[PDB]
């Protein structure tokens, strides 16, 4: 009974901190073992492999791996998690002398250090002359998190964090609308639990 | 090798055989076709290493394969269902597990052609307050209406694609969730500085690249038939 076993399909690293991504196979004599990436929109990249030559493998990029045969463990490492770190990771191993067999992928978040956070919520509008309109709450820290809409004719989106090159800035967004007359985005993220201090424009 | 995969998206309505190609140039014996679905990893279809020697992998189901040659490995749908909706990888590997990966192929397919539908793409502007109180300039881009989820957006500022600045969200939301055929909905934010947000002769374009039917498909409805194409929405900066 070969198999693969990856931990968590989501996982989050605070910007900075230790990256650490886990994986262990079942396999009774030691495999060969593989660490993929996927980075958004494309193809699978290796990163490291183990092939019973080094247990500590060092990979592209600050990443390594230890080959543990004591505790059936492959752990992919890198020292500091970086905006750019964000993309999906396959542990995958050797099975029956003729494949590679995957897991199941953890998908890595990069939580931005976000030292002065200005928790706000936004209205904008349409560029042509309909009187349509979407809100949009950013610029929160770490520690808050966006719901799902209890509202069918409302809609809301998970947070998404952008990285702004030109100041060498990080922000988190989440964007609501609705087709209703009722709707006004004061209104809009109701149902999350925000920080105390949002700013409301008029 | 250079691997190879054809083609690289395609849609489809259920019931009809499909064909997929890995082609090679380096010649190894041992090529592989699989799929990628969110949660899954990469499951093993088939497998082969030379000429007529084929091998089940663990979802082999409603799928068939041929190894009509050293240099190609031919994956088909037999009958298409909604559930075979993947990204599908072929691979190759030499003898010490050296592996190459194609670039994948998007394939959909749905039940109903008379379903399929572009999107339609708005840009929301810059709030003045957000302006002001941070002297950036946030746009937002809403595709909305379309059907099936098989998109890509982009944001093109004076006329150069930008990734800088840029979230998209990563899966688009269903607009009706109680229906199995519900259009979908996608919003992108695309952030600037409040001074190039401020300057008229900046140019600030969502793109939505929409995969849906062939020239070659039949289109029985009055409404536009819902080709493969691009839909965008634009907006120029404003000082007021």
């Amino acid at each position: 009974a070969q198999s693969v076993t990856q931990l968590g399909s989501h996982v989050s690293v605070s910007e900075g901190a230790l990256v650490l991504l886990r994986c262990n196979y079942s396999s009774s004599v030691p495999p060969y073992l593989f660490w993929y990436v996927q980075y958004p929109n494309q193809g699978l990249q290796l990163l490291l492999k183990y092939t019973s030559a080094a247990t500590l493998v060092k990979g592209i990029n600050g990443f390594e791996a230890e080959f543990k045969k004591s505790e059936t463990s492959f752990h992919l490492t890198k020292p500091s998690a970086h905006m750019s770190d964000a993309a999906e990771y396959f542990c995958a191993v050797s099975e029956q002398d003729d494949k590679i067999i995957f897991g199941k992928g953890t998908r890595l978040h990069i939580l931005p250090n976000i030292q002065n956070p200005d928790p706000a919520v936004y209205q904008l509008r349409d560029s042509k002359s309909s009187d349509k309109s979407v809100c949009l709450f950013t610029d929160f820290d770490s520690q808050t998190n966006v719901s799902q809409s209890k509202d069918s004719d409302v809609y809301i989106t998970d947070k998404c964090v952008l990285d702004m090159r030109s100041m060498d800035f990080k922000s988190n967004s989440a964007v609501a609308w609705s087709n209703k007359s009722d709707f006004a985005c004061a209104n809009a993220f109701n149902n999350s639990i925000i920080p105390e201090d949002t700013f409301f424009p008029s | 090798a250079d691997v190879t995969q054809t083609p690289r998206n395609r849609i489809t309505k259920t019931g009809k055989r499909i064909m997929l190609e890995c082609s090679q140039t380096k010649g190894h014996d041992r090529m592989y076709w699989y799929r990628q679905d969110p949660g899954l990893g990469l499951r093993l279809i088939y497998y082969s290493f030379d000429v007529k020697d084929i091998n089940k992998g663990e979802i082999s189901d409603g799928y068939s394969v041929s190894r009509q040659a050293q240099a190609k490995f031919s994956l088909s749908l037999e009958s298409a269902i909604p559930n075979q909706t993947a990204l599908y990888f072929c691979a190759t590997s030499d003898e010490s597990y050296g592996y190459t990966f194609g670039s994948g192929t998007r394939l959909t397919v749905v039940e109903d052609l008379n379903k399929v539908s572009p999107p339609e793409v708005a840009v929301f502007e810059p709030s003045e307050a957000e302006i002001s109180h941070t002297q950036k300039a946030t746009l937002v881009c809403l595709a909305t209406g379309f059907y099936p989820d098989h998109v890509e957006l982009s944001w093109w500022v004076n006329g150069k694609e930008v990734h800088s600045g840029v979230c998209t969200d990563p899966q688009p939301l269903k607009e009706q969730p109680a229906l199995n055929d519900s259009r979908y909905s996608l919003s992108s934010r695309l952030r600037v500085s409040a001074t190039f947000w401020q300057n008229p002769r900046n140019h600030f374009r969502c793109q939505v690249q929409f995969y849906g039917l062939s020239e070659n498909d039949e289109w029985t409805q009055d409404r536009a038939k819902p080709v493969t194409q691009i839909v965008s929405a634009e907006a120029w900066g404003r000082a007021d």
